[PDB]
């Protein structure tokens, strides 16, 4: 409702704020320096004004204790008159520095913030992760218990891409639910795209087939960046929009070769049985 | 076969948007680069400008001089200071210290006047005395001021009492920055002249 | 005189006008404001709970539900909070900028252990943005349920609701026109709520019908939790924080699953108050420097509400690596909450911000292995930084790390370098080249390397640009042995070597100079080669044969003023190789011998090759190569 | 049933602070705001003067004028508009969201002729961001003069106002802040007017006192000066493209971009419909050195809507390529912010960026008509225009019209790809380019000789931003780009020719296999093809991979991913060229017997100069300048 202490800040390396001929890596300095002179001269009134304000009150203090004396004390009546001039220009004094030290307070009022005075440091805790790193590539143990767990858990969306046709809406689906983007994904697309053939649904099988070469290269593309294919994936319809002619053919040309490897295994499969 | 799989395109981004540039420094008059009234009178305007920007903001630079004035390709002029790179350029009140504080606008215009002098004439004011021993005297006297006798020939006559009052010790009728901009405004308007 | 004292009016209909159509200028940030207003019920309700529990005798659960409906075009938004009985109903609801939550926390001032969100009063309003007509149904425990409904007209019908009753709290629904039916998507509440009020701190539910039951039934609601499913972690103090929590927290913010290579935490108290955190990625994005990814790392937050995203006021360019949430208690916001009335309070934090993000640095720098992987990922930010913040130069020279002579191929920093150095000399020796092997043998290094002296390697075209500014350490001005000019420790032996060998090698040096006058300007002798005979150094002005290349090979590049900072080349001939002794033996026999000639501009010419410089013809090079070939194998 | 209406309200003290705070980001536009309002009073004064001419006898200019007092620390602002009577005072001074001006336009009676900048009624109580008290004097044509006063408590005063009278229009009065004093000073209210209210039709003149007064046959520094410095420019693009000439564009962009000389071309047109707007562009003579510099926060386009700023640009106003443009862009109809500080539908950015796009592009086309000034245009921007060729995916067969190269028979002078189609044998179905680092460079090389002694013309193209512009073009008029650096290289063949190479392949197989192991890994496979006359080995790359110049393009930026360059290497290919003595005197040698130093020797010599030669950079110069080295001492006999 009311934004009025926020309404002066001086930053002193304000990158928005220069001018072009002069060095801004030098401008940063003069406006530091300037603001620390500033704050070390506003300390030193403040110090200056306290060690005035106790002085004088010892000061008065000292004055009434000798007021009470004299006064206490008989014959010293011309002393204690001339005491209370005294003490009268002792109370001018006194508050004359107490005048002082609201015109400071009203400075400080008028003192435009800074890094230093807007905020004093709390606490700070740095924690370094030491965690063990690298990963195992092998077809027993987790990851063969990972590629039957995620089979049986996401059954439904490795379907549905399979029977996708659709670049885009295959990235922004995928983007929606990336933790399908993975080796094992991978390998489970090949082995049922292999038993679909094996099932003799062409049609399916290469609907199939394209979805499953999809990832082919985004694998490919991910060893070759040393990233995960999860950070790397969505880029990859971008490149396929993008594609030169080259690419164009050597996707096609990956497809066939793919879709005539597993009508080879089918077939294989089918003679075996 | 899985073939190699071309791709490409993948951060064949053009990352350019930095930048790299500078000329050299303005000690020329050593380095003996004599330019033209076109060259000086544009760079005194465009330092007025830029020293008049701090003295807006009330930062006070005093110690500003040929090695504190930087020059750049873009035919601009970086008057920020260096930092540290002395004698000769100060004014007697910094010399005799009566507040320990010559730090004023006065004196900023004095070394911006005597500055305008040194590249003016294309060299170091008083060059004919050598010993810092005698340079701080008359300094701490502050009673001559630098003759104008060797002046750059075929240019507007009008610096030269722009310099001649700027060098004058009275820092209460030494000449501001509001009126030195309609300085640098004739002299630029008297530039074909 | 005549004095007449009059109060400030409002246009109800005009300002309602400007609140619906001209106040915001985003239309999904309804859902965030109606998303605020629950959870300030929740904290109004909970916080009644602790002085009595039997307030909470109309349900104990604290929870806002989002339930879309595409059968009617309604989005109805239901929260348990303390709910607002006929009175609050008229005046906070009825009365355009006046906010219950702001008279509510300002009537307590001593249970000030809660921060509810609003202060302005006009939030609510925001709902017509999307929906036509709204119907607010509440109930309070004091009053009973009332059924507030307007259509923006300016009027509003209150009446007690013949409905299903609830327990407690409120019931928005948002009869949406038309043009909004795409906010009844999952994805799109979903990308709301995550992006805006995805740190609330109350559980949101989504419910939709997409569960298929066993077989053609799917008609089962989708309980879907998962809208605040991650919690503030910087919150809760470091102390009872693991690392195991704060992984979570990144992993759950990159929406990537990848662990954090460290992660600080900090506050600062005053009248700035925020409690920021601040994590170091892994491994570096495969786009950290592609412009159109922008700067979407750290994010605003003021009272746990989103406000703005990765701002160059918030923090440097180079430091865009780096990515953390940072939140606040108090800051001044614009009207529709997501910009901030003073931009400098934003230079401030970033200031803050570097600071302890430096401080992360030199605290990495203690663990060699960790240290050695930062840099390997972020060696070009560190750089860049070194170039862009003159303040902050200092702090990360010493987070530099780089090949060097006697380390074989470990990066050590410059402070192990200045103390390694040998006390005869007062200078830093650096090459800047191109790759690892290009300088690890090359003519600059040979004299250095034989009298035992320590050079920097820098292989990649960053350190180019770095150390144009770090043009000094630790008072050490640094030089590089590819310049004219190189300052070594001197001996009387070497000294009387040099001035004879002027006298000896002038005749073959000015030779050059008449042979070669426009492509050199300088041809001398000094000590920089052992086992080469001739190198092109720069000189101390200008640009080294890698900078200038650098400078050719840049995509944007003005070549006007390319001409003007043209290297001038120095040729460097090593008295001591036989090559130039028997060459100036040929010459003093006859200055105009054809094979003089054009066997010192082979010299130049492979000389300029292992100087780093691109011949402007290389043709000619390849033409001459083949035709002493031909001679060679006498095949004319 | 039990139905109950009631009626909106609103809590003043609330919404004042909410119109004082959390609206203006910067502190500085109530003085837009108050222009702005004082602009309004005069355009309804002015309209009112069309129909009636009589209601002008008290003053009859119409002016703004801005007079600080920072003696008193007041900045008023008088103005000679309509004025307001006792009810205007009280209804719009007093109402929020009430806008006189709104309800004027409602009274239009079929005379839509002007554009009133006023919607919403809150913009007045900006002053209230610098000053504490407003005192508003305001005086009717048909009332007395009131003194409207307040300070944003909630209660305003309305006086008699027995003053100094003023013959029309208000005077709105600014007692600033005891801190926001540094709005008096001459610098900030110029920057202020020339930042946002420089182009208003009205002439506002500022009031200040600095003149030095005349001392001839003392010191005089207090005489109020008038300035109008402030407003001289005056919008052009409101008039019609036909009626301007071009001495006047040179002057409003001399005025506007402050450049020393004047601009080189100029676009004027306006769209009119749903989305109205009329834009001006123009295009600098010279580029500015850091044109490309992107960390200058781009400013290059103003949109204005209604005379007056609104926002700088954005990356959605113009495109990147687009930078240099330089202009304004005045619209009628957008909505603003409550701020009006920016657009509330921002998506309509996309239509007028499309639009200034479409437009700016058509000039360019109609500009590639007259040599001279294409040419100067071309040397500038060069960088741009390729660098749209790269980035845009929609202009690129329109932008690609508009590029100029050196070929092999241009001479010094660039000609355009469509002269070279022109100029192409019906034999040849491809554009021949070379991309490497200089004119000379690329004059004689290895992989240019064959072609241009036979009828094909080569296209030269030496900028680094060449490759990136011809990475994304790939045909041209049906004619597709093909680099002579790139193996595979296609020529129209005879059969003489063809035998010619089958006997060739026979004859020097085992010096392809040969040298193939001797360069087991620096390269990958050795061929011999019709790229050389004079020159014996060149080296040429992949069909997809960098070739060369992009290697070293890509090596040399400096912010760069140094893990993708590995695998996205230059496939090395040594070619030979089967005519030159050199290849067939080693071919006895190998043929004699495959172990020799000798021919390792000149085969590793040629293959490092064949390296230097196809523009790539040694890995290790040292080892080729010792081997060069030693054999100059085998020569000379030492
Ligand atoms: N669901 C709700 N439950 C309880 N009180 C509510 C609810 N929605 C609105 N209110 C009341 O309405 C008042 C004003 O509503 P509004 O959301 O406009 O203000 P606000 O919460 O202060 O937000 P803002 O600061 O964004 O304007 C609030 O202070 C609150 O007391
Ligand atoms: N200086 C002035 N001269 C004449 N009329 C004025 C002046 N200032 C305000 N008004 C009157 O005040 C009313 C509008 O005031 P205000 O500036 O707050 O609104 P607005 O300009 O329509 O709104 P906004 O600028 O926020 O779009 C109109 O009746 C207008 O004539």
């Amino acid at each position: 409702v009311d934004y009025s202490v926020w309404d002066h800040i001086e930053v002193s390396d304000d990158e928005d704020e220069t001018h072009p001929n002069i060095d801004t890596a030098s401008l940063f300095r003069w406006r530091h320096q300037a603001r620390v002179e500033r704050m070390e001269q506003f300390q030193k009134e403040k110090e200056e004004l306290d060690r005035g304000c106790r002085e004088c009150k010892r000061k008065v203090a000292e004055c009434q204790r000798k007021l009470k004396e004299l006064e206490v004390a008989e014959g010293g009546k011309a002393e204690l008159e001339r005491l209370q001039a005294e003490a009268q220009q002792l109370r001018k004094e006194e508050r004359s520095w107490e005048q002082k030290l609201e015109e400071m307070r009203k400075k400080e009022k008028s003192m435009p913030w800074n890094v230093d005075t807007l905020s004093k440091d709390g606490f700070s805790k740095s924690m370094v992760n030491t965690k063990p790193e690298k990963t195992e590539e092998d077809s027993e143990e987790v990851r063969e218990q990972k590629h039957k767990t995620f089979v049986e858990k996401y059954e439904k969306q490795i379907k549905h891409f399979g029977m996708l046709r659709r670049w885009d809406d295959s990235q922004k689906y995928l983007s929606d639910n990336v933790h399908l983007v993975c080796e094992e994904t991978a390998n489970y697309l090949v082995i049922w795209c292999i038993d679909l053939e094996v099932e003799e649904k062409c049609a399916l099988m290469e609907q199939v087939a394209h979805q499953t070469i999809v990832m082919q290269f985004i694998l490919e593309l991910a060893k070759s960046l040393k990233v995960d294919p999860r950070a790397c994936f969505r880029q990859f319809f971008t490149k396929i929009k993008t594609a030169d002619r080259q690419y164009m053919e050597g996707f096609n040309d990956e497809l066939e070769a793919f879709k005539e490897r597993v009508r080879g295994r089918a077939k294989l499969r089918i003679e075996k049985a | 076969l899985l073939f190699m799989g071309y791709m490409t395109k993948d951060n064949l981004a053009v990352i350019t948007q930095w930048c790299e540039g500078s000329s050299l420094y303005k000690h020329l008059h050593v380095q003996e680069t004599k330019f033209q009234m076109f060259q000086l009178i544009d760079i005194a305007r465009q330092t007025a400008q830029g020293m008049d920007y701090l003295h807006a903001k009330n930062i006070i630079h005093r110690d500003m001089k040929s090695n504190n004035i930087f020059l750049h390709e873009g035919l601009t002029v970086k008057i920020g200071d260096f930092g540290l790179a002395s004698v000769l350029w100060m004014a007697p009140e910094v010399i005799r210290m009566q507040d320990n504080n010559p730090f004023s606008f006065q004196s900023d215009v004095y070394s911006y006047g005597i500055v305008l002098y040194e590249l003016m004439t294309g060299e170091l004011p008083y060059s004919h005395i050598n010993n810092r021993d005698q340079i701080i005297f008359m300094v701490g006297r502050g009673y001559a001021s630098p003759d104008l006798s060797k002046l750059y020939k075929n240019c507007p006559k009008a610096m030269k009492r722009l310099v001649a009052d700027c060098v004058k010790k009275v820092k209460e009728e030494r000449p501001l920055f509001p009126q030195i901009l309609s300085s640098i405004e004739l002299l630029q308007h008297s530039l074909p002249k | 005189e005549e004095v007449e004292t009059f109060a400030f009016q409002a246009e109800i209909a005009q300002l309602m006008s400007l609140i619906i159509n001209t106040f915001y200028s985003n239309k999904e940030i309804f859902l965030r404001e109606l998303i605020s207003n629950a959870s300030d019920a929740l904290d109004k309700i909970r916080y009644e709970s602790l002085t009595d529990p039997s307030k909470l005798d109309s349900g104990k659960e604290l929870k806002i539900d989002i339930i879309p409906n595409p059968q009617e075009r309604t989005l109805t938004l239901v929260d348990t909070g303390i709910g607002m009985t006929k009175a609050d109903l008229i005046n906070n609801l009825g009365t355009i900028a006046k906010s219950g939550t702001k008279a509510f926390m300002e009537a307590l001032q001593a249970g000030a252990d809660i921060s509810m969100i609003g202060q302005f009063g006009v939030g609510f309003y925001s709902a017509y943005l999307v929906a036509e007509k709204v119907v607010v149904i509440t109930k309070h425990n004091d009053d009973e349920q009332y059924a507030w409904e307007s259509s923006a007209g300016g009027s509003f019908t209150v009446r007690a609701d013949h409905g299903e009753p609830i327990g407690r709290g409120t019931k928005v629904i948002l009869h949406l026109k038309e043009d909004q039916t795409e906010y009844l998507e999952e994805r799109r509440v979903k990308e709301v709520v995550k992006k805006h009020s995805q740190f609330i701190g109350y559980p949101i539910t989504l419910y939709l019908e997409k569960e298929r039951e066993k077989k053609k039934i799917k008609e089962k609601y989708i309980d879907q939790e998962e809208l605040n499913k991650t919690k503030p972690i910087w919150t809760r103090n470091p102390d009872d924080i693991t690392q195991e929590e704060y992984g979570e927290f990144y992993k759950s913010l990159t929406n990537d699953w990848e662990d954090h290579l460290a992660v600080k935490h900090f506050s600062v108290e005053g009248q700035l108050e925020f409690r920021a955190l601040l994590f170091i990625p892994r491994r570096a994005p495969f786009d950290l420097f592609e412009n159109k990814k922008k700067k979407n790392n750290i994010k605003l937050y003021v009272r746990r509400v989103f406000i703005m995203d990765s701002c160059d006021e918030l923090i440097p360019e180079y430091l865009n690596f780096i990515r953390g949430v940072v939140d606040s208690e108090d800051l001044p916001l614009n009207i529709s909450r997501e910009m901030l009335q003073q931009s400098k309070i934003l230079k401030v934090i970033r200031k803050n911000i570097v600071k302890k993000c430096l401080e992360l640095f030199s605290e990495l720098a203690e663990d060699k292995e960790n240290y050695k992987k930062f840099y390997e990922a972020f060696s070009k930010n560190l750089k860049l930084g070194i170039h862009e913040d003159s303040t902050n130069r200092r702090r990360l020279s010493e987070l530099l790390r780089y090949h060097t002579s006697q380390s074989g191929d470990e990066m050590t920093s410059l402070s192990e370098y200045v103390s390694r150095m040998k006390e005869t000399q007062k200078s830093i020796y650096y090459i800047t080249g191109e790759s690892k092997e290009q300088v690890a043998n090359s003519a600059f290094v040979e004299r250095v390397r034989k009298r035992g002296f320590e050079v920097v390697y820098m292989t990649e075209p960053i350190d180019e640009y770095c150390v144009q500014q770090l043009k000094e350490f630790d008072g050490k001005s640094l030089v590089s042995v590819t310049k004219e000019g190189l300052e070594l420790p001197e001996d009387e032996e070497e000294k009387k070597k040099m001035e004879e060998s002027k006298a000896k090698f002038e005749n073959l040096c000015k030779l050059m100079k008449e042979i070669l006058d426009k492509k050199v300007e300088k041809v001398t002798i000094s000590n920089r080669l052992v086992s080469s005979p001739c190198c092109i150094v720069t000189s101390t002005y200008g640009w080294t044969a890698n900078m200038e290349r650098i400078m050719k090979a840049q995509a944007l590049r003005d070549n006007s003023t390319m001409g003007y900072m043209m290297a001038k080349k120095h040729l460097e001939i090593n008295p001591d190789h036989p090559i130039v002794e028997t060459l100036r033996q040929k010459a003093e026999a006859d200055k105009n011998d054809k094979a003089v000639k054009d066997l010192v501009v082979l010299l130049f010419e492979t000389a300029l090759l292992s100087s780093g410089f691109s011949l402007e013809d290389p043709q000619t090079h390849s033409n001459r190569i083949y035709r002493m070939i031909k001679l060679g194998l006498g095949i004319d």
